[PDB]
Formats: C-alpha cells, sequence, structure tokens
RNA sequence: CAGAUACUAACAC
RNA sequence: AAGUGUAGUAUCUGUUCUUAUCAGUUUAAUAUCUG
C-alpha cells in the first residue's frame, strides 16, 4: 500500500470517468475547519495579552506571538475537538497515481457532505459536474438538523478544478445522489427526488414520499431504482418517463440497517448492514415492476424480495463491488 | 421470569424499551465493529464511547412514567 | 342462554346509519361493510373504506375524513405545484407559470 | 502518540501501542522521563487546573510501524493506473490520520 | 379515562389499522403503532371467536390427500421395487409446492376462499 | 438429510395443521420443529415459514400436549427462520386488549429472548419518541 | 424440576435404564454435548448418581444435538429433584 | 356436573 | 384372552336460568358474581 494523506475522515469518493481523478469528501464531527481554527486561535491570543494588566503584557505579548506560530501536526497532536454538533468538511480533488491535490473547496463550519456524485446533464450535454449534499448544524444525539444543501461545482480544465455553480437548499440531509438518465436522484431524508440542472438551483422535477425513514443510498439500472433505507432494508422504485413518476414496486419482508448495496443483476441487490451481515436479495420471477383503497402487503409494497442468501460477515461491511 | 429482559402480559411501554436500550448498548460494548462505527461517526474516541454508553445504561429513556 | 351468548342484550346505535340499532357486537362490526352504512356513506360523500369501520358518529366520520383527505394530498406528488421551472435567468416558476 | 486501544511495555524496553484506528507503533523507549511532574500533595484553586506543553516525541523512538486498514470507509476497486490488473482504492483512518490508501497485489 | 375509537382513529397515522377492540388496551396508541410496523403478522382473527380453532370444520366430505405429482407418478399409489426411480423421483423429479408468503396466516374459510441472473450454476 | 425431503412432506404436514382434529396438529408440529432442527443452516426458509403460517394459528390452543408441540415448534423456528421472524410474529399480539392474547405472546417472546437476545437487537421495530420518554435509538441511524 | 444452579466441572450420568436419553427431552437420538452437574448434585451419597431419576449411574449423560442446537445445555444442572 | 366412548405422553409397571 | 396404573385432552349423552332501570365487582367485549 502506498497512503496519501487526507485531512479529516473520507466519507466517500467517486471517479471523474475523463480523468481518473478522485473527487473525495471528507466530514468529522466535533471538528473545526481551518478558518474556524485561525479565527479561535486568534481570539485566544487576543485573551492571553488581555488577561495582563501590569508590564507583565510585554511577557503576555511575547507567549501569544510564539502560540501564534506553534503548529503541532494534527497528525500526531490529534485534531481540536470542536463542542458536539460542530462539523468541518472538504471536497478534495485528488490524483491517484501520485495523491497530490488538484483542488480543495473547504466548506463551511458546522456544514457536513455526506454524498457526492459526478455527472453530466442531459441539458447542457458535455459537461461534467460535481454535486455534494451537505447536511447543515445536524446534531447527532438527539437527531436534529437545520436542513441541508446540495452544492452544485462544474469541473474543469480536464477533470481538475471545481468551479462552484450554485448552492441548492433542502429540508433535511440529502444523504443519496446518484446520476439517473441524465439528471439526478436525490435522496432528501425519507424523500426520493430527481432533480435537473437548472442555471440559479437544482429543479425537482419528480418525487415520492412513500419511503420509511431515512434513505441510506441509492442505485440504479435502466428505469429501475434501487433505495437503501436506513432500517428498512431494500425498496425497489421504478421511474416512469412519460408520467414522470417514481412508483415503489417492493420491498424487503425483513429490517436490515443498510450500510451499503451493490447491484449483481437487473434483479438482484448484494446488502450489507451495521451488524456484519452480509445478505442478497433478489425479485422472484415474474415480479411486475410497470404499475385509500390500496393497502399492499403488510404494511409495505404489494411484491416482496426474496432474501437468496444471507451470511454473518462478522465485521461491518462499508463496501460492496462486484469485480 | 428469572432472566432478566422477560416480559408478561403486564408489561408496559416503558419497561419494554428500557430493556431494547440497555440490550442495545451491551451489544454496541461487545460488538467492536458497532462501536468502531459509532466512534468514527461521532468523531470520538473508543473508550469515551463506551463511557458514555455506560452513563446511558442508568436511565436510557428518561424516567419512569 | 343463547340470548346472552349472541350479546343481544347489548344494542349498539350508528348515526351514519340512520340510527339502526343492530343489536349484536358481530352484527355491528359487519354493518360498516354492508348497505346502509354504506349508503350513510354516500349521503356524507365519503368513501366507505376500513378507515370508517367501528366510526358510528357523523361529526367524527366527517373530520376523520378530512384529515386523510389532507394526509393522503399531502403524501402525493403534485407536478402543477410541485415541479420547478426556471423562465428565464434562472427565476424558478411553477408548472402553470412556464 | 496516536490514540491507542492498548498499550503494552515489554520488558526489552519497547512500547508496542495498539492504535484505536489506523496503524500501531512500536517505539523504543529511550528514556523513563526540565519538564514538570504534577502531584496530589500540589496546593490547587477551585476550578483550576494544571497545565503542560505538548512537544515531539522525546522517551520514545518510534522503531516499527503496523500498517493498517481500520478503518476502511470507501473501496473502489479500478485500474486507474493503466497496469492491466486493478488497484484497490481505499478511504482509510479517521480524523488528522485519514488516508487514501492504494493496494496492489503483490510484494513491495 | 380511554380513548374513544373515535378519538383514537384521529391520533394515529394509520386510522385503517384500528379496531373497536384496541381501545381498550393497556397502550392503545402504542399498540396501533405496532400493528402498522411493515412485515408485521396480525394475531389470529379467532383470538375472539367462541368457537376453538378449527372446530367448525365438521359436516364437510374432503377427498384425502393429493399426492405430489413427482410421488404420484411414481406409481406406488397403484402399488399399495423400481428403486432407481424411486431415488429420480425425489433427486430429480422434485418440484417445490405453492409455498405462502410470510405472515399469510392460514383460518377456518382461508381454504376454500443484461437480465440474465448473476453467479448462477452452469448447465450439467 | 431432511432438506432432500422437506418439500415433499410440506403439504402433508399443511393438510394435517389444517386438520380440525387437535392430535394432527399436534404431531405435524412435532414434525415441524425436528425437521426445522435438522435443516439449519440449508436455505429450505421458504418452506418453514409457509409451515409457521399454519402452527402460528395454534398457539391459542390450551390442550398441554398441543401447546407443548407448538411451542417446540416454534423454538425449533426460531433457529431455522431466524429470531426476526418469531419477532415479526409477536409484535401485535404483545401489547393486544386481550390478557389472553398477551399470556400466549410474551411467552413466545421470552423464548426468543431468551433464545436470542443478541440478534433480537436488529430486530426490534423502531419506537417514535414519547413527550416525556427517548424511545429512538439514534445511534443505529448514524450514517457514515 | 430441574435443579438449574450453575453447572460445575461434575459430570452428569446416567443409569442403564435411562441410558442414551437425553436428560431434557427423552429423545434417544444423536447424544452429542456431555452433561454437566452442580457440585451440590455430586456431593457425597449424591456421587455417580443417575441425573433423570437417581440410580446407579454407569455411563456418561448427553444432551442431544437438538438440546445442543438450542442452547439448552446452558439452562444449568439439570439434574431432575 | 355425572356417565359412556375415543385419544395423547418412544408415560410407567 | 397382550393386562393394569399415573398425568392430561377430545367427543355424543342427560342439565345449560326473560330483567325492571341503574350502580359495583369483573372482562378485550359480553357473560358471571353482589346491591
Ligand atoms: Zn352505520
Ligand atoms: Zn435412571
Ligand atoms: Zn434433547
Amino acid at each position: 500500500q502506498v497512503a496519501f494523506p487526507l485531512q479529516y475522515t473520507p466519507r466517500k469518493f467517486v471517479i471523474h470517468p475523463e480523468s481518473n481523478n478522485l473527487i473525495i469528501i471528507e466530514t468529522d464531527h466535533n471538528a473545526y475547519t481551518e478558518a474556524t481554527k485561525a479565527q479561535r486561535k486568534q481570539q485566544m491570543a487576543e485573551e492571553m495579552v488581555e488577561a495582563a494588566g501590569e508590564d507583565e503584557r510585554e511577557l503576555a505579548a511575547e507567549m501569544a506571538a510564539a502560540f501564534l506560530n506553534e503548529n503541532l501536526p494534527e497528525s500526531i497532536f490529534g485534531a481540536p475537538k470542536a463542542g458536539n454538533g460542530q462539523w468541518a468538511s472538504v471536497i478534495r480533488v485528488m490524483n491517484p497515481i501520485q495523491g497530490n491535490t488538484l483542488d480543495l473547496v473547504q466548506l463551511e463550519q458546522n456544514e457536513a457532505a455526506f454524498s457526492v456524485a459526478v455527472c453530466r446533464f442531459s441539458n447542457t450535454g458535455e459537461d461534467w459536474y460535481v454535486l455534494v449534499g451537505v447536511a447543515k448544524d445536524l446534531i447527532l444525539n438527539p437527531r436534529s438538523v437545520a436542513g441541508g444543501f446540495v452544492y452544485t461545482y462544474k469541473l474543469v480544465n480536464n477533470g481538475e478544478k471545481l468551479e462552484f455553480l450554485h448552492k441548492t437548499p433542502v429540508e433535511e440531509v440529502p444523504a443519496a445522489i446518484a446520476p439517473f438518465q441524465g439528471r439526478v436522484l436525490i435522496g432528501v431524508g425519507k424523500l426520493l427526488r430527481v432533480y435537473d440542472l437548472g442555471k440559479k438551483k437544482l429543479l425537482r422535477k419528480c418525487e415520492n414520499k412513500h419511503i420509511a425513514n431515512y434513505i441510506s443510498g441509492i442505485q440504479t439500472i435502466g428505469h429501475r431504482v434501487i433505495v437503501s433505507d436506513v432500517q428498512e432494508s431494500f425498496i425497489w422504485v421504478r421511474y416512469k418517463r412519460n408520467e414522470n413518476q417514481l412508483i415503489i414496486f417492493a420491498d424487503d419482508t425483513y429490517p436490515r440497517w443498510v450500510t451499503t448495496a451493490s447491484l449483481l443483476d437487473y434483479d438482484t441487490v448484494a446488502g450489507a448492514d451495521k451488524f456484519g451481515n452480509i445478505c442478497v436479495v433478489r425479485l422472484p420471477p415474474n415480479t411486475n415492476d410497470e404499475v385509500l383503497w390500496d393497502r399492499g402487503l403488510l404494511n409495505g409494497a404489494s411484491q416482496k424480495a426474496e432474501v437468496i442468501m444471507n451470511y454473518h460477515v462478522g465485521e461491518t461491511v462499508l463496501s460492496l463491488q462486484k469485480t | 421470569s428469572k432472566y432478566i429482559g422477560t416480559g408478561h402480559a403486564d408489561t408496559t411501554k416503558w419497561e419494554w424499551l428500557v430493556n431494547q436500550h440497555r440490550d442495545s448498548y451491551c451489544s454496541y460494548m461487545g460488538h467492536f465493529d458497532l462501536l468502531n462505527y459509532f466512534a468514527i461517526a461521532e468523531n470520538e474516541s473508543k473508550a469515551r464511547v463506551r463511557f458514555n454508553l455506560m452513563e446511558k445504561m442508568l436511565q436510557p429513556c428518561g424516567p419512569p412514567a | 342462554w343463547l340470548y346472552k351468548l349472541h350479546g343481544l342484550n347489548i344494542n349498539y346505535n350508528c348515526e351514519i346509519c340512520g340510527n339502526y340499532t343492530y343489536r349484536g357486537p358481530k352484527a355491528f362490526q359487519r354493518h360498516f361493510a354492508e348497505w346502509r352504512h354504506a349508503h350513510g356513506m354516500r349521503c356524507l360523500g365519503i368513501p366507505n373504506t376500513a378507515h370508517f369501520a367501528n366510526v358510528t358518529q357523523i361529526e367524527d366520520a366527517v373530520s376523520l375524513w378530512a384529515k386523510l383527505k389532507l394526509q393522503k394530498a399531502s403524501e402525493r406528488w403534485q407536478p402543477d405545484t410541485e415541479e420547478e421551472y426556471e423562465d428565464s435567468s434562472g427565476n424558478v416558476v411553477n408548472k402553470k407559470t412556464y | 502518540v496516536p490514540v491507542a486501544a492498548a498499550m503494552c511495555v515489554l520488558k526489552t524496553g519497547f512500547l508496542f501501542v495498539a492504535s484505536e484506528f489506523g496503524n500501531h507503533y512500536l517505539y523504543q523507549i529511550a528514556h523513563l522521563g526540565e519538564e514538570p511532574e504534577f502531584s496530589s500533595a500540589m496546593p490547587l484553586e477551585e476550578g483550576d487546573t494544571f497545565f503542560f506543553q505538548p512537544r515531539p516525541l522525546k522517551n520514545l523512538v518510534l522503531v516499527d510501524e503496523l500498517d493498517s486498514l481500520s478503518p476502511i470507509l470507501f473501496c473502489q476497486i479500478a485500474d486507474l493506473a493503466n497496469e492491466d490488473t486493478p488497484q484497490l482504492y481505499v478511504a482509510c483512518g479517521r480524523g488528522p490520520r485519514s488516508s487514501l490508501r492504494v493496494l496492489r497485489h503483490g510484494l513491495e | 379515562n380511554r380513548f374513544t375509537v373515535a378519538e383514537l382513529k384521529q391520533l394515529v397515522a394509520r386510522p385503517d389499522v384500528v379496531e373497536m377492540h384496541d381501545v381498550t388496551a393497556q397502550d392503545p396508541k402504542l399498540l396501533v403503532h405496532l400493528k402498522a410496523t411493515r412485515n408485521s403478522v396480525p394475531v389470529p382473527r379467532h383470538w375472539c371467536f367462541k368457537r376453538k380453532y378449527l372446530q367448525g370444520k365438521r359436516g364437510i366430505e374432503k377427498p384425502p390427500f393429493e399426492l405430489p405429482d413427482f410421488i404420484k407418478r411414481t406409481g406406488i399409489q397403484e402399488m399399495r421395487i423400481d428403486y432407481q426411480k424411486l431415488h429420480d423421483a425425489f433427486f430429480k423429479w422434485q418440484t417445490k409446492p405453492k409455498l405462502t408468503i410470510h405472515g399469510d396466516l392460514y383460518y377456518e374459510g382461508k381454504e376454500f376462499e443484461d437480465r440474465t441472473p448473476w453467479g448462477e450454476l452452469e448447465p450439467s | 438429510m431432511g432438506k432432500d425431503y422437506i418439500y415433499a412432506v410440506t403439504p402433508l404436514l399443511e393438510d394435517a395443521l389444517m386438520d380440525r382434529d387437535l392430535v394432527h396438529r399436534q404431531t405435524a408440529s412435532a414434525v415441524v420443529q425436528h425437521m426445522s432442527l435438522g435443516v439449519y443452516g440449508f436455505g429450505c426458509e421458504d418452506s418453514l415459514n409457509h409451515l409457521l403460517n399454519y402452527v402460528w394459528p395454534n398457539v391459542f390452543e390450551t390442550s398441554p400436549h398441543v401447546i407443548q408441540a407448538v411451542m417446540g415448534a416454534l423454538e425449533g423456528l426460531r433457529v431455522a427462520i431466524g429470531p426476526c421472524r418469531m419477532l415479526q410474529y409477536c409484535l401485535q399480539g404483545l401489547f393486544h386488549p386481550a390478557r389472553k392474547v398477551r399470556d400466549v405472546y410474551w411467552k413466545i417472546y421470552n423464548s426468543i429472548y431468551i433464545g436470542s437476545q443478541d440478534a433480537l437487537i436488529a430486530h426490534y421495530p423502531r419506537i417514535y419518541n414519547d413527550d416525556k420518554n427517548t424511545y429512538i435509538r439514534y445511534e443505529l441511524d448514524y450514517i457514515l | 424440576i430441574f435443579c438449574r444452579k450453575q453447572a460445575g466441572v461434575a459430570i452428569g450420568r446416567l443409569c442403564e435404564k435411562c441410558d442414551g436419553k437425553c436428560v431434557i427431552c427423552d429423545s434417544y437420538v444423536r447424544p452429542c454435548t456431555l452433561v454437566r452437574i452442580c457440585d451440590e448434585c455430586n456431593y457425597g451419597s449424591y456421587q455417580g448418581r443417575c441425573v433423570i431419576c437417581g440410580g446407579p449411574g454407569v455411563s456418561d449423560a448427553y444432551y442431544c444435538k437438538e438440546c445442543t442446537i438450542q442452547e439448552k445445555d446452558r439452562d444449568g444442572c439439570p439434574k431432575i429433584v
């Protein structure tokens, strides 16, 4: 292994197809941004001088000047712990061949990047855009959030630079972003949305409100969309173009605390959960995806996926890949 | 009946959930990876995550009704 | 003994059913999905779903119905207002405005 | 040193440091400790605290680092380097000890 | 101090799940929430019926048990020897019956009421 | 070896479970239990789940031998189809108005709990917060 | 009624009549996990007596495979008292 | 509540 | 002429109770019991 240092815990990355650069999102709770760390240090230095009244102020000024210049490396001494609900987050474009940072965007204090995508939009054809889903002021326990944003950058100079385009507000954390049929799907808390690019904001063109809890991930093949719920495992959604509708057509019959998902084939999903299990769920043959009187089955969808594989790995799995 | 965790016809909401929460925190303290998950998510030391879980064991759902 | 067994000593009342008295636990439970209740349903403009089973009182059926309507309306997707368009220069507009 | 799941002192004068996350370390204990020594016997005011200055390593010398991938948070198997054998791109670590690590089957 | 059915119906996210007896629970709001959960199974309908379970299934002539087709075609139904065919019945011809989905409980009246798959076995 | 023969006997067991006679139901429940304990770890969940649909309605049986057999089948099925299923069957009856339903359901729940306390942590349904009480397990909702 | 106290290092025994039988469920099929009993059950005059019925004990008592699979071997001392 | 009959537990002798 | 005992179920037989108008004990509800 070759190791390329990063500043915060990397949540996800994606590979830009035309240059092989990695767009990495890194995010820590209990953390200061560089800007905030600088500001905090400045006021600490000022307060350190203001603490002195006599000729001791000369020594206090020397100590403050020393303190402002001391720079103990975070990788050795630990990053300073900001309070509860404090976030630091960056978007990094690094070359994988040798880990030089091509570009580094630092997000505002208490913005936490949770999802990232790279895609083209059919309305503009050729340009590549990085969409980053951010929570604002997220409090982990108890859970509470001041909404979120999806930042859009165009990715330029043959995949090397993030030109900020616009920032689109959303009501809850955009936890998953998935390029889809020349637009993008976004999982905004429990809501699944189709967004087009626009100019000043991403434009909501379709939505489904029927996912149980928070969307933890999205995968797609063709007209099919596989949604990971944080707890209610896998929901199969079909997008219909002409009607402009997202229809739930199948779901799992077990709670799974999904952490990651890989599509094996057009009917089959491998899942991992928080409890160290892998499973494979398959739509049974002749499952139909072309779909107060309706109740569904067992308070879920009318058709059920069948668990064809279960295995306790023993360790929490955060990635799966057919390769 | 003798086994702590068992219920019966007169088990309240509060009693059952306090069982679920104390049982969850013990599972978290044992499953090293689930503890790993929480420590990374909170950006916190494992030792502090365990300590916080032990603190929460005392009254995990707020006071009895 | 059969009179007490079939619970015919009890006598439930339903306003939606024009204050009919079924006289039975089972009778009552079946009636909600039968003709008289459904007529009252038609008269009040409420569909006779499982939501209104065991509901006997007009003000309740009406208010519960209203609640259900709003819930379903806010659970659905309304592209006429809920789709976003840009008119020019990134000004966001409705589907009807576009 | 990095935050440790366990520390163990070897009789041979080494400190093993099993890191909570990331790589583990074996340090030779060069010295057993001008630095101020704090005590329970010292008078200290209500709400006050002893203070010390962190600095670079002084009693410990790094002798070995055990490359560990915990925690892996996001992995991607791809041939980004055109080597006709894909490399595993893993986003590891936590906090400022995070890294992207490229894994390739073979000996170094 | 209980809710009316009317009251409970408005206090919950899924009124249709509310039954008449629910308001007489210790915790009706928890009960209705639990009934609304994904994949939970209802209590057997007959808990409140006076007749014991399956005891009204009387007064009706029913034919003897229909053998599965692979056993039927073994011919032992006519015999009452060919051990190779007897093996092939279970190990070649055995076909899975119409198995019921999770949560679809039985009761007295129920009876008479690229597209290629991944990781498939290669042909023998 | 039962895995080879489970599907063939499943219809016969289903017929016995549907039978009015208590002994047919009692004996079929015994079969169920043994066959579930023998096929543990070999797939075949689909057949066992289908048979659970037939067995579960018998939880309100009062006959001592029949109830013991049904309980034994359920304990076996807990191993074979998992504590998650068993919990899903028991959820709606735990806080049911009738004490008779609750008594049976808590008895079944207790067997699952003693048998699979650790496993149940993953399977417990989300209970929403009260005004004075916090019931949501927030850590399990953390996203990494 | 089973003793159900903490199982010790003492090994359970079966008389000739009760041999082959699983202590918990009377099955003659697939003995699997060796039975352990509490000290008090092994003590004095009770040394080497049958777990099921208190007879002279000639063979080692076992939980069967099913009882092992169900973790019924874990409940504690299964001497019937 | 009593009588007759059938049955269950590899029940025991 | 392969008998008897222990523990427990099920099914025919012969018994299955008019009440005003409310309360209480109860129960999921009824019934039961007490005014
Ligand atoms: Zn009516
Ligand atoms: Zn003996
Ligand atoms: Zn046994």
